[PDB]
RNA sequence: GGAGAUCGUGAGCUGGGUUUAGACCGUCGUGAGACAGGUCGGUUACUAUCUACUAGAGGUGCCCGAGGUCUGCGGGUAAGC
RNA sequence: AAGAGCAUAAGUCAGCCUGACGUUAUUCAGCAUAGCAGUGGAUGACGAGACGAAAGUCGGCUCUAGCGAACUUUUGAGCC
RNA sequence: CCCUAACUGGAGUCCGGUGAAGCUUACAUUCUAGUGCACAGUCUAGAGACCUCUAGGGGGAAGUGAAGACCCCGUGGAGC
RNA sequence: UGGGGCCCCGAAAAUUGACGGGGCUCAAGUCGACCACCGAUACCACGGAGUACCGCAAGGUAAUCUCGUAGGAAGGCGUUG
RNA sequence: GAGUGUGACAGUCACUUAGAUGUACGCCAAAAGACCGGAACAUGUCCCUGAGUACCGUGCGUUGGAUAUCGUGCGUGAAUCUGGGGGGCACCAACCUCCAAAACUAAAUACUCCUUGAGACCGAUAGCGAAAUAGUAGGGUGACCGAACGCUGAAAAGUACCCCGAGAAGGGAGGUGCAAAGUGCCUGAAACCUGAUAGUGAUGGAACGAUACGGCAUGAAAGGAUCUCUGGCAUGAAGGAAUCAUUCGCGAGGAUGUAGUACGAAUGUCACUGCCAGUGUCGUAUCUUACGUUUUGAAGAACGGGCCAGGGAGUGUAUCUUGGUGGCAAUGGCUAACCUUUUAUCUGGGCAGCCGAAGCGAAAGCAACAUGUGCGCAGCCUUUUGGCGAGGCACGACGUAU
RNA sequence: UUAUGCUAUCAGGUGGAUGGCUCGGCUCAAGAGCUUAUGAAGGACGUGCCAAGCUGCGAUAAGCCCGGGGUAGGUG
């Protein structure tokens, strides 16, 4: 802290001398005396007792990456610019499985055609995709 | 301590935009009568001598600075003259070549004056103990090796 | 300008934000508008509570041939589909291109000054 | 006669009792051990700085210089009961 | 227990019944002001009923006490 | 012991030499009463007090020795 | 006979001592009123300092700012390099 | 032009320094040769391919290793290519993958007795305990514990000669030295002690001081010279008389006028004067029972300090959170190890990875608003009352769990 | 002529702080990395003209011999 501040001051901003001292002007150490002393501080910080659920193994669980259709329909044309994808019959067909992402969600508006191939996609992702003209079709 | 890439780089631009300035060069303790920015042709890499140094320096008007800098080199106080830190030292011309030529050993035994190729070109150099306006000498070479130097 | 406002200045290390807002309660002063300290005022906000706009609210939030004071950076993240002009603090590379390709223009606080201290029809963003 | 003075008085004394460590008796406790129960035994440290008092001196103060003889502001007494 | 409530009754008797129902949201008060556990206790909602001509009443016994975290085990329905 | 006396040797007293230690925030010539954390040389109001030195024994400095060993407390120990 | 004011007896404590002391009697005590004066850093005034907020700045306002422990915040002095 | 020494600040006086050289024994070492040989093909009722081992039961330790770590105590214990093991409880099947129980193997890595370099390090009570006659003096039977002591001067030129003294002590006189700095000797503080000067002092009351006024001594420098002392005149805020007259009041006194007069802090100006500010001590008047701490409460007969000097207490790593200032900013931000070092800097790289970007749910799994609406501050416009209105507030809609 | 004393200053003594210097220490980095029965490290004792400690050396005892460097003084 401010050590120059408080060259003076005895105590250096901290009460009596008899306190600071050790872990009992703390109430243990640690995250100690959940139960006790510091449950509702537990309760504030999320110490609380207790489990809940399970864990299925890593090495079969899998978090997919996920993109919005508006995300690939407003800047569909900055992949055609970077090389991720062309722009055939005046519909700009996107792969996404070089991009990274392996699902598609219709969030927000589709307005170009485009011929949109990936994993798997959401319901409303696929209409969205099928009202404005394009398609989707699964890559294995 | 630590600067992120790009906010270094823009600190090294802004610290050699101020080498331009006359206000800053003339306002960091510079004596000279040059007109800023002093860029020079590329003959000044492969002089190999002191005394051409010397020449250059008188006449493009910087040797001021550099007798300024001997002249002044003084005996520092305290502890530091125990600790190998005897004089203090002044800091007069900043010379950056193309590339290792052999005015990097020619103004090298300059009185203060550092002397770097255009990689070489920490922000120190450019601006020694936070204060911008180091009187700086550059050449064709480096004009021409700078064009992305920190973009 | 007050001892509070003295504190908030001399707080800023950028030379260029503490001219903007001396400059800025001067123009305030001579032209009698509030458009200019309140920009002041902004500047002299904690710098972690600037504004940093980006081009989806001001597609969404303006019309044809608007004037746009933005007291921090306009960043990229959205479509521009009309041409607007935007005085601000700092520019998104992405944002200026594409303002650029929208027709707009980018100048600072600075510019839009000099081009009309009276600041008309400057809407301020944030 | 009674009572007060740090139940006056241990840098005055004593150490008999209580209030250490040992042991015995009785009573408690499974026990270690305990008893506002008893019994036997059981270390009293200091060169007095300041103050107070008791006596003995040296100075100055008062003052022609010195000596002698007195007075009595006061203090004390139980000087007897 | 104590205090409060109640008379064409919140009492007594008789007819028919099982709302002593599954699920779920708020706000109170334990904990005024003003954080604080599982719990209650008042309003509601979804689905089912009971009694009643209907309005209504019924989320036990007129209201306020009769009870207990995490972990663990057992059990109920269907799922991962 | 009533009830103390005298005497002897060593200390002490005085002198020459040698020569430490322990208490100590400061001041300090005190006495009474009150007040003040309810036990004051220093406060308040009075009364006394010229200063210095020597000897005396210990009234006071809640005299000095010493982070109470009795009692309590410690989510401190040890032995049994 | 009743209701009142002041005073008296009831009324004895331990180092000599406390209306603060001297002392005071149509008061220097008590009661009902009154006059004039004394007496603070308060109040008023003058000059000055600091602070709070506002003003671009000069500067403006403050009867409605100036005490301060635990503590928070701000600005400075000093040593060595 | 890194420094170090040199009778004081040294690029040019010396050692040096950048750079060139020499170098025996050893260390590495490529060309040029000799030495053994290696790799496939087809072949099949053929042969070999690690045992108290793999594995298993039970106990214990250990581990993150959970019915799913490794170890090993006891017991058991195989198969041989048509074979055996693994694929985080076991068994069956598919699929994938490998060959144990025998053995060797540089480099990248770790450490510092030692060598060299460097330092925002310490500067002698610090830094090693030791600026080393230091693990020494000293302490302990022993395991072991453990200091203090640095500085003459440029050059000894380290005091000749004489006197006192018993004196190779010491003192005076005298000299060397710019200077005694005169043998643990550079500067040489305070405590403590001795002497002198000033004030006071044997009638005197104590937190030792603060404020005001005087006596005595000082007041050379650094402080004043319209400054110090003493008066007149002008303007004078707040306040405001004395005296006299009238009238009231039992009286002390009040009211009215004189009079908001004369005066009055201070601000200017003119004479007048040479001291004043200050310092030391003493006296007089008023006020204060020290400091820190524990305390509800301290001068406490509560605790700490005899005095003086020096030393002596919010520091680093990792991690989480938040402010001030900055960089970059959904086409996001940062790079970590590491490579580049021309010796720790630095420049250019380093997309692995972390956070953000989509959440809800234990899990499978599913997957949203690029504003549909109302109000409205700053701000802009405006018949100055309204309009538009970023951010803000309140709904509506939607994703997912129940 | 007031002693014992009190306070402030000054001179001197005792003392060894401050200041200045420093061939030591600490920390970090870079190299190099074993030795010993062919008798080590460590220790005891001896060892100098006058030499007590430390250091070096071992009855050849602060030393002996040989090749290289250096060259005018040496005798820790
Ligand atoms: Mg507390
Ligand atoms: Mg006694
Ligand atoms: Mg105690
Ligand atoms: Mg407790
Ligand atoms: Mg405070
Ligand atoms: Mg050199
Ligand atoms: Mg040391
Ligand atoms: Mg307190
Ligand atoms: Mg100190």
């Amino acid at each position: 802290m401010d050590t120059k501040k408080f060259r003076g001051s005895r105590t250096c901003g901290g009460g009596t001398h008899k306190n600071r001292r050790g872990a009992g002007n703390r109430g243990g150490r640690g995250k100690a005396g959940g139960c006790k002393h510091h449950f509702v501080r537990a309760m504030m910080r999320g110490y609380s007792y207790g489990k809940h659920g399970f864990k299925r193994p890593d090495e079969v669980s899998r978090d997919v990456s996920i993109v919005n259709v508006g995300e690939l329909d407003e800047l569909a044309s900055y992949l055609v610019e970077e090389g991720l994808a062309e722009v055939k019959d005046g519909a700009y067909h996107i792969n996404l499985e070089n991009l990274g992402i392996e699902k598609v969600l219709g969030s927000g508006r589709v307005t170009k055609n485009l011929v949109v191939t990936s994993e798997e996609f959401s319901a409303s992702a696929r209409e969205k995709i099928e009202n404005a003209g394009g398609s989707c079709i699964d890559a294995e | 301590e630590k600067v992120n890439t790009k906010e270094r780089r823009y600190a090294i631009r802004s610290a050699i935009a101020a080498t331009t300035d006359p206000t800053l060069v003339s306002l960091r303790g510079h004596i000279f009568e040059a007109e800023l920015p002093i860029v020079a042709v590329n003959d000044l890499e492969s002089l190999e001598r002191t005394k051409q140094v010397i020449e250059f320096l008188e006449a493009a008007g910087l040797y001021e600075d550099v007798l300024r800098a001997k002249y002044g080199r003084h005996i520092r106080a305290g502890r530091g003259k125990l600790r190998g830190r005897k004089y203090k030292h002044k800091k007069s011309v900043l010379i950056v070549a193309g590339e290792n030529t052999p005015i990097l050993k020619a103004a090298r035994n300059l009185s203060g004056v550092d002397v770097v190729t255009v990689d070489s070109l920490n922000a120190e150099l450019l601006a020694p103990g936070t204060h911008a306006g180091r009187l700086t000498v550059w050449t064709e070479s480096a004009i021409g090796k700078l064009e992305g130097a920190f973009q | 300008m007050g001892k509070k406002s003295l504190v908030k200045l001399t707080r800023k290390t950028n030379p260029r934000i503490v001219s903007l807002i001396l400059t800025l309660k001067e123009r305030a002063n001579g032209d009698s508008a509030p458009i200019w300290k309140d920009i002041a005022k902004r500047l002299e906000a904690p710098s972690r509570n600037y504004a940093a706009v980006n081009i989806s609210k001001i597609n969404r939030h303006t019309a044809e041939d608007d004037v746009l004071l933005i007291p921090g950076k306009v960043l990229g993240a959205g479509l521009l589909d009309h041409p607007v002009t935007i005085a601000a603090l700092t520019f998104s590379d992405s944002a200026f291109e594409k303002i650029t390709e929208a027709g707009g223009k980018c100048l600072s606080l600075e510019e839009i000054m000099e081009a009309n201290p009276k600041g008309s029809g400057i809407r301020i963003f944030r």
